[PDB]
RNA sequence: ACCGCCCAAGAGUUCAUAUCGACGGCGGUGUUUGGCACCUCGAUGUCGGCUCAUCACAUCCUGGGGCUGAAGUAGGUCCCAAGGGUAUGGCUGUUCGCCAUUUAAAGUGGUACGCGAGCUGGGUUUAGAACGUCGUGAGACAGUUCGGUCCCUAUCUGCCGUGGGCGCUGGAGAACUGAGGGGGGCUGCUCCUAGUACGAGAGGACCGGAGUGGACGCAUCACUGGUGUUCGGGUUGUCAUGCCAAUGGCACUGCCCGGUAGCUAAAUGCGGAAGAGAUAAGUGCUGAAAGCAUCUAAGCACGAAACUUGCCCCGAGAUGAGUUCUCCCUGACCCUUUAAGGGUCCUGAAGGAACGUUGAAGACGACGACGUUGAUAGGCCGGGUGUGUAAGGACGACCUUCGG
RNA sequence: AAUGAUGGCCAGGCUGUCUCCACCCGAGACUCAGUGAAAUUGAACUCGCUGUGAAGAUGCAGUGUACCCGCGGCAAGACGG
RNA sequence: CGAAUGCUGACAUAAGUAACGAUAAAGCGGGUGAAAAGCCCGCUCGCCGGAAGACCAAGGGUUCCUGUCCAACGUUAAUCG
C-alpha cells in the first residue's frame, strides 16, 4: 500500500531518518563526493537535491535552517560566500551518478555520487 | 509438523531445477581505452559515459 | 448500441440547478475503432474489432506496423470485439464516433479494479472479529474453522479464502445514466466506476434490460 | 486532472462572504417545509475550514436553544444558497472544535473587528 | 441511532427523563435506527407525579441522536446529544403532552402530525 | 423409541377417516432409554461457549395446489414443491429451561452428540483447607461451598493465488470462438384500482397500477467525517549554543490546537428483476378399453422461487491443441550406419532480448509506462491542500508640559 | 468498633469492553550478500466417488477425472509428533 | 545374525531453510593494506551520569606492557584481540 507517498524506510528511525541524513546536509559540500548507495543515493539526491533546492537562497532563517538540519554553521558560512554564482542558471541537474561496484564489505551496490559540478 | 515418510533422491534434484544460477553474458565494450566495463557504469579507470571522472 | 469504455480519468461530484449532488465517474474514450470483419463470413461468428487511442510512430511494429499497415491505420490502444448483434456487423478499419450511447438510461463497468495485493480476508469477503480481550490467544484476525472432521475430510472447492482480490476487470452493468460530453469524451455518471482512477472499464448499455 | 478542471471549473459558488475559523456563519439551506420554499436561518461559527474548492466547507456553529443540530456544508454546493455575515471571529489556529463545548456565559468570543 | 439501552434524554413534559433501547421496530435486526425510527424501549425514571412511574415500558419517536441528519446537498444539520421523544403503545404519539426541542422534520408524515401542530423546533 | 400406517367400537349434533377414536393389526427409520463385548489401554484430550459452515426434507414463511363443519378473515386436512430467509435482552456453568418484548417467521434432523496442529475453561476426575452426616480410628460420601500451569519453524494430500517449461509440424507480432464452468434469483411493509367483492354488517378481496423498508452484493471520495509522527501554531523547563535576538534536543511527537493526497464509512449509486421453455403437484381435453364414461390406455390445454435458456464473469494445454489478421524470410561445402541424415565456408529478418528513467502493478515474481529521441522520474517556472498570524529590521509613539 | 492485594450483590464516572471498525508509527515477516541447526524417518511412480473388508481405504472391485516443475499463503486428512 | 525401543564407529533427512543474543544511532575526510563498515588519526551525532564513573574486600591465576604472526578461535570479513 504506497499510492502517491514520497520518503522512505530504510530500516531507519525517524527522528534518525532526520538525522542520519542530517550530516551530510552540509557535510558533502565540504569534500562534494563520496561512495554511497544508490538508493540512499538516489535518495542522498532526495536527500539532498531537494536539500540543495536550499542552494539558492540566502537570508537569515536559512543560515538556521542550513544550520537546522545536520546541526551545523559552518557549511552554511560556506555557501553563503563561494557556491552561489556557481550554480547561477540552471533548473537543478546539481549533482551526478556513476555507478562503482558493490561494497565488498556487503554486496551492497556501490555509488559515487557527486555535485553535478563537484569541483571542491 | 514434520515429514511422516523420507523423500526420494530424485525429487531434491527438481526442487533445485529452478534454482539453477543465470549467467549475465551482456558485456559493454567502453569507447576511450576498450576496456570491458558494465553497461551504465563507470569503468574499473572510473569511466563511464566515456569521461574521465573521480580519478584513482 | 454496443458499450464505450475509457480512461478512469477520475471522479466529482456533479453539481445542478435545484439541490442536486452528482458524484460521477469520469474517464477518456477517444474516437473509436473496429477494424476488422468477424462473422459467418471469415470467422462464421459476427464480432467487430476495435482499437482506440494512439502510438508513437517509432513503435507501431513492422507486422503490427502491417497489422496496422494492412490495416492503414493510426495506432490505437487496443483492438476490442463488438459481437454482432444482428445490427451489430463491422468491418475492418472505421474509426469511430460516440453517438451510440444516445440514450442508454444505462450502461456498463468493467475493468482492472485497484491494485490491492494481497487483501484481507476481513475485507474481502466481510467476515467477523474475534474478541480482543478476556485471554484471546493470538487470533484477532484468522479465519477460524474451515471444513469438518474424519468424514469427508477434504476441503470443499470454492471455499472463499483469504487472498489476492481486486485489481483487476470488473463488469459493472445496468448503471443509470447521468451526463457526457461528446464534445469533450467524457463520461460523468452519478456513481463511479471500478478499478484504479484512470483505469479502463467496459461501459456497455444495459444487459439487464 | 485537466478532465474535470474544465468540468467543474463553472461548478464552484460566485460570491461567498467573509469567515475564519471562528467566524460567525449561517447557511441559508433550502429545506422541505410544506409546498412552499423560503428561508430558514441556521447562524453560526466557523470551527473548521476546508480550502477545497467545489468540495470545500466554511463552518456554522449555531446554538440550538441549548442542543444544536450541527452541519457540515457544502460552500460550492448549490444547496447552500448563500451566506449572509452577521460577525466574523477572532480565531488564531485553523479547526475550532473548541466552540462546541464552550458555552453561555462564556461561549462568546469578542468580535476580531479590525 | 438508537442501540440497545441508547443513552436517552427526553423532549417532553411527562416527567421522565430516562429512556433506554430495546427493540427496533418495523424489521429484523434493524440496528442503527433513529430519525424517525420506532423502537422498543423501557422507562427508567419519571417525575414526581408524572403520567409514567419507574418501570413503565414503551417504544420511541426519535428527535435527536448524536449522529445529525443529512439533507438534500450531502449535507447533515448534527445533534450533540442523544435526546428523544417517546410513544404510545396504542395510540402512539409521546405519551406526554408538551413537547421540547430538537426533532426530524424526516418524521413529518401526517402520523406524527401530532406533534408538528405547535413545536417551538421542526 | 419415534414416526407411519391397517382394521372399524365409537365419537363426534349429522357423518367411524369435517376433526377425533375402543380393542386389536401390519410397517419404516435408526435419533431417545436399552443388549453384546469384535478393534483402540508401548495414549483415539471431557461439558459448554465463539468464528465458518453444509446437506436431507417426514415443509416453518414465502410459492403452488387440493380439499375442508375453508362467507371476507382466520382455520383443519391431503398432494406438489428444497430457490431464498429464518430475532434482541434478564435469570443461572449450563445445554435444557424460564421469562421480557419483536417479526413473514423465529422448521426438524447428520455430519467423531462438526469443528482446541483456530480461541477460552466457567462445569466435570489431583495435591490445600471447611460444614452436615457416616465409622474408635485411619478416612468415605455418587451431599454441599473458597483457591488452583494447555506444546507444535507445515514433508505429502487438499485448497486459495501467482510463475517458469515445454506443443500444438516454418518464425513473428493482432482479433478471436465459445465446449465447458462458476456468482442471482428476498421480500416486508405502506398508497391507487377496491370499505368495492364477500360479508347483514362488520370487517375483508381476487387479478392488477404507486411508495418504503431492511438485509444483503458490486462501485466510487465524488458529500461527511475521520484520520494523517514529512503540512502548522502555542507551551512546561531546562541541555546547553561568546550574553539581549535564535537553536536543536530532550522530555510517549514533551503537552496541547489543527490537518494533504490518498485511504477510507456513519456518507452516495447501484440490484434482486424483465424473458422463454419445459413442466410438476394437482387440475384441466377428447378416449374407447368395460356401448357409458374418464387426466390415460390412443389422438388435446395449464401448472411453482423446483430444472434448459434470459444475466454476469471465466474461459481453446477443449492434447479433439477450434476460428480469421497481419507480416520475417527462401545463403557456399561436403560427408555416410544416403536420409525428415552428420559435419566445413556466407546470414541473424521480422522480432526478442538484455542494462537504464519509471506507475493507482505489486511479496516475489509477474504486469504497465517508458529507454535521451527518453515527458519516464524526479529537478527548474505557474497551483493552490492543511496549519494558522512565523522571525527579523525599522518606526515612532507608548511613559513626563500634548494626548484634553 | 476498627481492619482485609477476603467472599457476594447495587449506585456514581468512565471510556474503542461491544453493534463495527478506520487510519498512522515503530520491530519482524519478503529480495541480495555471508555463515549456518531439530524434532522425525519399512519402502513408495503418493487423485475423487460408491461398495467390500480384524467391521471408518492413496495402495482392494467398478467407476470420473486429470500436460512437467516452482513461489507466497491456509490448516480439513495422513488414527500427524 | 534382519528384526531385542541391542552397543560402538561412519554417513544421510528435513534445507541451503529458521536463526545470527535487548528499539541507546550514527555520519563523512585522511592511513595501511594482496584486500576497510567494523583497525588508527581527524571532523560531526547521540546516551549514561546515586552511574554504563573512581576505589576496597573475597575469588581469580599472567589476562599487565613491547615486538611479532593470521593455521583454528571471534555466531561474517580481520592488517585485529
Amino acid at each position: 500500500m504506497r499510492h502517491r507517498k514520497s520518503g522512505r524506510q530504510l530500516n531507519r528511525n525517524s527522528s534518525h531518518r532526520q538525522a542520519m541524513f542530517r550530516n551530510m546536509a552540509g557535510s558533502l559540500v565540504r569534500h562534494e563526493i563520496i561512495k554511497t548507495t544508490l538508493p540512499k543515493a538516489k535518495e542522498l539526491r532526495r536527500v539532498v537535491e531537494p536539500l540543495i533546492t536550499l542552494a539558492k537562497t540566502d537570508s537569515v532563517a536559512n543560515r538556521r535552517l542550513a544550520f537546522a538540519r545536520t546541526r551545523d554553521n559552518e557549511i552554511v558560512a560556506k555557501l553563503f560566500n563561494e557556491l552561489g554564482p556557481r550554480f547561477a542558471s540552471r533548473a537543478g541537474g546539481y549533482t551526478r551518478i556513476l555507478k562503482c561496484g558493490f561494497r565488498a564489505g556487503d554486496n551492497a551496490p556501490m555509488a559515487y555520487i557527486e555535485l553535478v559540478d563537484r569541483s571542491e | 509438523a514434520v515429514q511422516q515418510n523420507k523423500p526420494t533422491r530424485s525429487k531434491r534434484g527438481m526442487r533445485r531445477s529452478h534454482d539453477a544460477l543465470t549467467a549475465v553474458t551482456s558485456l559493454s565494450v567502453d569507447k576511450t581505452s576498450g576496456e570491458k566495463h558494465l553497461r551504465h557504469h563507470i569503468t574499473a579507470d572510473g569511466y563511464y559515459r566515456g569521461r574521465k571522472v573521480i580519478a584513482k | 448500441m454496443i458499450g464505450l469504455v475509457g480512461k478512469k480519468v477520475g471522479m466529482t461530484r456533479i453539481f445542478t440547478e435545484d439541490g442536486v449532488s452528482i458524484p460521477v465517474t469520469v474517464i477518456e474514450v477517444e474516437a473509436n475503432r473496429v477494424t476488422q470483419v468477424k462473422d459467418l463470413a471469415n470467422d462464421g461468428y459476427r464480432a467487430i474489432q476495435v482499437t482506440t487511442g494512439a502510438k508513437k510512430a517509432n513503435r507501431v511494429t513492422k507486422p503490427e506496423a502491417g497489422h496496422f499497415a494492412k490495416a492503414g491505420v493510426e495506432a490505437g490502444r487496443g483492438l476490442w470485439e463488438f459481437r454482432l448483434a444482428e445490427g451489430e456487423e463491422f468491418t475492418v478499419g472505421q474509426s469511430i464516433s460516440v453517438e451510440l450511447f444516445a440514450d442508454v438510461k444505462k450502461v456498463d463497468v468493467t475493468g482492472t479494479s485497484k491494485g490491492k495485493g494481497f487483501a484481507g480476508t476481513v475485507k474481502r469477503w466481510n467476515f467477523r472479529t474475534q474478541d480482543a480481550t478476556h485471554g484471546n490467544s493470538l487470533s484477532h484476525r484468522v479465519p477460524g474453522s474451515i471444513g469438518q472432521n474424519q468424514t469427508p475430510g477434504k476441503v470443499f472447492k470454492g471455499k472463499k479464502m483469504a487472498g489476492q482480490m481486486g485489481n483487476e476487470r470488473v463488469t459493472v452493468q445496468s448503471l443509470d445514466v447521468v451526463r457526457v460530453d461528446a464534445e469533450r469524451n467524457l463520461l460523468l455518471v452519478k456513481g463511479a466506476v471500478p478499478g484504479a482512477t484512470g483505469s479502463d472499464l467496459i461501459v456497455k448499455p444495459a444487459v439487464k434490460a | 486532472s485537466n478532465i474535470i478542471k474544465q468540468l467543474e471549473q463553472e461548478q464552484m459558488k460566485q460570491d461567498v462572504p467573509s469567515f475564519r475559523p471562528g467566524d460567525t456563519v449561517e447557511v441559508k439551506v433550502w429545506v422541505v417545509e410544506g409546498s412552499k420554499k423560503r428561508l430558514q436561518a441556521f447562524e453560526g461559527v466557523v470551527i473548521a475550514i476546508r480550502n477545497r474548492g467545489l468540495h470545500s466547507a466554511f463552518t456554522v456553529r449555531k446554538i440550538s436553544n441549548g442542543e444544536g443540530v450541527e452541519r457540515v456544508f457544502q460552500t460550492h454546493s448549490p444547496v447552500v444558497d448563500s451566506i449572509s455575515v452577521k460577525r466574523r471571529g477572532a480565531v488564531r489556529k485553523a479547526k475550532l472544535y473548541y466552540l462546541r463545548e464552550r458555552t453561555g456565559k462564556a461561549a462568546r468570543i469578542k468580535e476580531r473587528l479590525n | 441511532m438508537i442501540q440497545e439501552q441508547t443513552m436517552l434524554n427526553v423532549a417532553d413534559n411527562s416527567g421522565a427523563r430516562r429512556v433506554m433501547c430495546i427493540k427496533v421496530l418495523g424489521g429484523s435486526h434493524r440496528r442503527y435506527a433513529g430519525v424517525g425510527d420506532i423502537i422498543k424501549i423501557t422507562i427508567k425514571e419519571a417525575i414526581p407525579r408524572g403520567k409514567v412511574k419507574k418501570g413503565d415500558v414503551l417504544k420511541a419517536v426519535v428527535v435527536r441522536t448524536k449522529k445529525g441528519v443529512r439533507r438534500p446537498d450531502g449535507s447533515v444539520i448534527r445533534f450533540d446529544g442523544n435526546a428523544c421523544v417517546l410513544l404510545n403503545n396504542n395510540s402512539e404519539q409521546p405519551i406526554g403532552t408538551r413537547i421540547f426541542g430538537p426533532v426530524t422534520r424526516e418524521l413529518r408524515s401526517e402520523k406524527f402530525m401530532k406533534i408538528i401542530s405547535l413545536a417551538p423546533e421542526v
